[PDB]
């Protein structure tokens, strides 16, 4: 619902590992779909969905000359300001191998179906940027045997102690809104002065394409965190993992973090009131992913060792616009 | 339409039972609109059902019918919404249906009834969490049991023992009963607790085996002796509401579900047949006594379907 | 005197039933807004497309009758916290639907059970409904003094009822309510419909409920004893509790069928009205303080 | 985006003139579309769009037996609670002459095109309930020569003095929102203790069906109100007029008010600061009707004899959900 600024694309294009990893994913996928004897006769149709300023288009081009295979490219981007950069790239450099499309991927009427869609629509909690809804509304133009890169993503949560961060959240009260709204929204934050109370556990998972007869993106999940010190719960760190293609992955889950990748910090889900946990106790939390035709949001509650209020009932404090 | 018969039949068909002579007993409720009631029907021509004009007999009941059963050849035992278990008697000419007793004994919807082997007693189950043993001749409750901890879903009398019946509840228990024991119920089922039990049928010969269906669409076969679950199959994609064995020597098992389908399984729970003929919940099945390959299902779509089973 | 309602889970014709219970003496009726057995389906074809009407029409009563005489009840198949995903989803949708209908009708109150430990999702759904428009109407949670599992007969050979000491366990039910109400952030719209049983639990368990928002007390016909002349009455203990509840001015609700057959349903009621008329008249302090109970004031500051 | 309560349909069904007027509109329209010699052979397809509890379906039925002409009816309603009433009407009374449809008129895939759509989706300022957007998304199932009833509606504004109402608005400050938000939203109000400073003037107008190649519902309009006393401007009364069919109309504009019709009170557009106007001066005001794919809203400003702040920039204080 907003458009990213030029300098925001700039900082993130500087990631070594993210794009090299996508190149390698596109590389392998091509080889698996067009055999050596077909190399000159089979031109794969590749679509980059939300192409920003083009690094994924370049990484597609590099993957095809590394696979020695042939590709047609579509670069769909809804941010018309980035569409400026793309259109200047395609006139000055790419030539007509790349068709730049300025529209929303849920709307675009595609002149042909794709062999592979490539997208990077992922937030620190995987699906919190609405990658599911975006790709769902695009998949109708993926061929029946089509590949989505990414194929899969999974979110994770771990409970944390940190009075520093609790206090930073509390300090985010604004005038003219609920005095406790600060506490009912997730923050991207480089968690530093904190204690992680239990190992992360998988939360929500999405697969692409989605072969469900009825597609439902809503979710309810219940996590039990064995805790073995005494402490105070202040929130939940979220992280994610995604399968780009086969064994090629991206991760910010500490146990399997992609080395050198700085593109995503962890996410923080606060709770309104600190809760005392004792050694030996289980922290039980519950997360829901919710939606309208207009917006998507999370709601969460702790149900053990003590209960909290349900956070963000109705998206009253935070939603993500569709 | 016969005398005393209602001009129109309640939309939601709940029950279908063939008498030995081959005539069709239908129970139906009105689960929506102004009047929430129920009715009982007899069809000597089974192919004429559900048309009210071509019935042998018919009658209005005060409240809906949650469950049904034949007593003998002329008795109809009814589980009512009203809290009542009622016995309806058939006509001498068999052209009208007459209330013999209406007992207001349960505190909530009576959801299940079964007639015990002799034909002189019955057990009912209610949402009021109770299970009750009836003297049909005396029109009284002999025994009242609060074994369960959530509403009762199904009660089934053993084929041959007046004092043995199965029950199953939303409290996750299947109870094997034997009223000869000081403590009558005994908890039975698979090793691990699973999905809630939703339907029961004794095997009509191996009087020590039963099947049970769960809320997840799985039909499972239990032995009381070896007191563990032998076989199981994922039959349905929604809860299994009824299980009916065929009259055959080695019997077939009809499986009916809220997934709107009928399935027919062999001894090993393998699929022989499946019918999507229905376009709403399938509530009952009976096998023709006259033609053992003929099977009748009814639904909330108001269809009475006669299936031919290989 | 005593405001009291009838709890029915079977209503063949609304006009008639309401007349019957009104004639009987009752101030209000608790009843289904959809047929309790009428399990609906929201996702999978074809049951999804079940032709309507989905229930009985609002035209059947005056606006005033809906506003004042009727308390809705959630359909008992709605299980938002079931372990089966398809049941959970239909239940969410069904709960919204019945909740929206009550609000559409303008019902003053609407009943929902807490009949197990985990009601997280029920809470989430209700909290959502609560924050979808601002309305006045109450949600009565129907909770028992004693949990069904701890009330059952000791009649399972291989699963005996535990006769040992359980101070905490006998309060499980309060925790069910405590947790639910915490999850729902103490909404002023959620109150207790306390279900009383044949066996009163220990006095401490009746201590728990002391300061809680009890708006109704549910009296099953099952718990009444019989006097010499066959009228329904209550054990000394149950009277004590009633007297405590009268002091808190809850509404009383009779549930279940008539078991004292040679008497009208109005006889249960007549006993209650007897109990309240037979309570000590308020002293002079209690007459003065009458309008002020839990009314919060600024202290006076005459300096 | 909300569903009307049973008692709200109840109060408004009690209007004598509104429905009698719709009956007469349907009556005339039938006669003009099916000639006497066709009376038994031509069955007109009639669609009631947003049928509530059915009075417009009954008024259609009464119009056809008054025209002695034959009609098929569809009753489309999105409020599933009212759809209860409709479905009980159609089983108990209407029979299969009426097909009750439970869906949004923008969504419904119609089994056939209509001769006439009938709707009552009008607010005190005509289009402030989104009648345009609703009917626009329906018209694709109106036959090429199809009639919409209403065919047309027009809003009106007049400036008013009233310190009473100014003070009533001011008193609508709530916690947790902009302290001046009260002033950036229109109120339905039976204007009583007020002074009307100038004759009402037409504001926005919509026609149905909309034969525009590109349909645009946004509007900008500039009104000049000659004022001839001294006073203080506190707001703008809005009213509306609509052509149901030909000469059959509904109006709450005082000069042409429909007698006995109580169904709409006037609407009030406040301004943040009272403005002093002198005899002989012109009050100039400016109204915009604005939109998203998600919402519709008004913004207004006074530009003479002095300027105000632009009210409701962006729908920051009030929108109507799509
Ligand atoms: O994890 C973070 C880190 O946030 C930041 C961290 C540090 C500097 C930032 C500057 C501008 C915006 N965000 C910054 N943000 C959320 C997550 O969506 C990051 N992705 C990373 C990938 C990417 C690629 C192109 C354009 C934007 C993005 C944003
Ligand atoms: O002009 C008013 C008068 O408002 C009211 C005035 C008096 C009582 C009311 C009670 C409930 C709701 N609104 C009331 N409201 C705005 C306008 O949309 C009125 N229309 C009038 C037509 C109509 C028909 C059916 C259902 C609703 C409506 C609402
Ligand atoms: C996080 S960025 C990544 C940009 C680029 N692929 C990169 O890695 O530098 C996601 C991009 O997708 C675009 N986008 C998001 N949703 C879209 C949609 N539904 N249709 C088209 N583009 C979309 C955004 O505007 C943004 O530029
Ligand atoms: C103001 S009411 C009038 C109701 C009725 N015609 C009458 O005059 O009593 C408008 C009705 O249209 C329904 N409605 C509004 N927008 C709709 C849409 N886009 N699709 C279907 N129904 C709609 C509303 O729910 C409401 O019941």
């Amino acid at each position: 619902m907003d458009n990213l600024e030029s300098q925001t694309y700039e900082v993130f294009e500087k990631d070594p590992i993210k794009y090299s990893q996508y190149q390698q994913a596109i590389y392998k996928c091509l080889l698996d779909r067009v055999p050596e004897e077909e190399k000159d006769t089979n031109v794969q149709v590749l679509m980059v969905l939300g192409a920003g300023r083009g690094p994924l288009v370049n990484a597609s081009l590099r993957a095809a000359k590394q696979a020695d295979r042939r590709i047609k490219l579509y670069a769909v981007e809804k941010n018309p300001n980035a569409v400026v950069t793309l259109e200047n790239w395609q006139f000055e450099e790419w030539g007509s191998q790349v068709t730049v499309v300025s529209s929303d991927m849920r709307e675009w009427v595609a002149p042909e179906k794709a062999d592979i869609i490539v997208s990077e629509l992922l937030g620190s909690f995987a699906d919190n940027e609405l990658s599911p809804e975006c790709l769902d509304g695009a998949q109708h133009f993926l061929k029946d045997d089509g590949v989505s890169i990414p194929g899969e993503y999974t979110s994770f949560l771990a409970p944390i102690s940190s009075s520093k961060l609790y206090n930073e959240v509390r300090a985010c009260r604004e005038k003219d809104r609920d005095p406790e709204a600060q506490f009912e929204m997730p923050y991207v934050v480089r968690l530093h002065n904190f204690h992680q109370l239990s190992a992360p556990q998988p939360c929500f998972t999405f697969s692409h394409p989605n072969r469900d007869p009825m597609i439902d993106n809503n979710r309810y999940c219940t996590l039990e965190f064995p805790v073995e010190v005494n402490t105070v719960l202040h929130g939940f760190a979220g992280y994610f993992e995604t399968v780009l293609y086969q064994d090629i992955t991206l991760s910010i889950r500490p146990e399997t973090h992609s080395p050198g990748m700085f593109s995503w910090f962890p996410i923080l889900f606060p709770i309104k009131q600190p809760i005392t946990v004792r050694e030996g106790q289980t922290i039980c939390v519950r997360f829901w992913r919710c939606s309208n035709s207009k917006k998507v949001w999370y709601e969460w509650a702790v149900t053990a060792p003590v209960c909290s209020a349900i956070h963000n009932p109705t998206g009253r404090s935070y939603t993500i616009g569709l | 339409l016969p005398p005393n018969a209602p001009a129109c039949m309640e939309r939601q068909l709940e029950a279908a039972r063939y008498r030995s002579d081959g005539a069709l007993l239908l129970g139906a409720s009105s689960l929506s609109g102004r009047c929430w009631a129920g009715s009982l029907w007899l069809f000597k021509d089974p192919c004429a059902a559900p048309n009210e004009g071509f019935c042998s007999a018919g009658v209005q009941t005060e409240a809906g019918v949650a469950d049904l059963t034949w007593v003998g050849e002329r008795g109809i035992l009814v589980a009512s919404d009203s809290g009542a278990v009622e016995l309806w008697e058939l006509d001498e000419n068999e052209t009208l249906i007459v209330s013999k007793f209406c007992k207001y004994e349960h505190d909530d919807i009576v959801s299940t009834v079964s007639v015990l082997s002799s034909g002189t007693q019955a057990v009912s189950g209610s949402k009021d969490i109770c299970i009750k043993v009836w003297d049909l001749a005396q029109q009284v409750v002999l025994s009242s049991y609060r074994a369960h901890a959530a509403q009762v879903t199904c009660v089934a009398a053993s084929p041959h023992k007046d004092s043995v019946f199965l029950s199953c509840s939303e409290d996750n228990r299947i109870l094997l009963w034997d009223t000869r024991c000081p403590k009558p119920a005994s908890q039975i089922g698979c090793s691990a607790p699973g999905y809630l039990p939703t339907s029961l049928a004794w095997h009509p010969q191996q009087s020590e085996v039963f099947v049970f269906g769960d809320e997840n669409g799985t039909v499972s076969l239990v032995d009381t002796k070896s007191t563990s679950c032998v076989l199981s199959s994922a039959v349905h994609s929604q809860c299994v509401t009824g299980l009916v064995f065929s009259p055959h020597s080695v019997p077939f098992l009809a499986s009916l579900s809220e997934d709107c389908s009928l399935a027919v399984l062999d001894s090993s729970l393998s699929e022989l047949f499946r019918s999507q003929a229905h376009r709403d919940f399938v509530r009952d099945a009976t096998w023709s006594p006259l033609n053992h390959s003929l099977l009748t299902t009814v639904g909330w779509d108001h269809q009475v379907v006669h299936h031919v089973v290989p | 005197r005593v405001s009291s309602g009838r709890d029915l889970n079977c209503v063949p014709e609304i006009a008639d039933t309401l007349g019957a219970v009104a004639k009987q003496g009752f101030d209000f009726l608790c009843m289904p807004v959809f047929h309790p057995r009428f399990k609906r389906e929201f996702i999978q074809e074809p049951a999804k497309n079940r032709p309507g009407p989905q229930t009985r029409s609002d035209l059947l009563l005056s606006g005033r009758d809906w506003n004042t005489l009727i308390v809705g009840k959630l359909s008992p198949w709605i299980r938002p916290d079931s372990k089966v995903e398809k049941i959970r989803r239909n239940s969410e949708a069904a709960m919204l639907q019945e909740l929206n209908f009550g609000a559409y009708l303008g019902l003053p109150a609407f009943l929902l059970p807490l009949n197990q430990e985990d009601n997280t999702n029920l809470a989430r759904v209700l909290t959502n409904h609560i924050h979808t428009g601002h309305h006045s109407s109450m949600f009565w949670m129907r909770v028992p003094l004693v949990a069904p599992e701890d009330l059952r007969d000791d009649i399972i050979e291989n699963a005996p009822t535990t006769h040992t000491e359980e101070y905490s366990g006998e309060e499980k039910t309060w925790m069910w309510w405590h947790n639910f109400r915490t999850l729902c952030d103490y909404s002023k719209r959620i109150a207790v419909a306390l279900e009383i049983g044949a066996d009163l639990p220990s006095n401490h368990v009746i201590d728990r409920w002391l300061g809680e928002p009890i708006k109704a007390a549910i009296l099953p016909t099952s718990i009444f004893l019989t006097n010499k002349k066959g009228f329904p009455v209550l054990s000394k203990m149950h009277q004590r509790l009633i007297f405590r509840l009268l002091k808190l001015e809850v509404q009383f609700i009779i549930t279940g069928t008539n078991h004292h057959s040679e008497k009208e349903f109005c006889s249960y009621l007549q006993y209650l009205e007897y109990l309240s008329q037979n309570r000590p008249p308020p002293n002079a302090y209690e007459l003065f303080a009458k309008g002020y109970e839990d009314y919060l004031q600024s202290p006076l500051q005459p300096l």
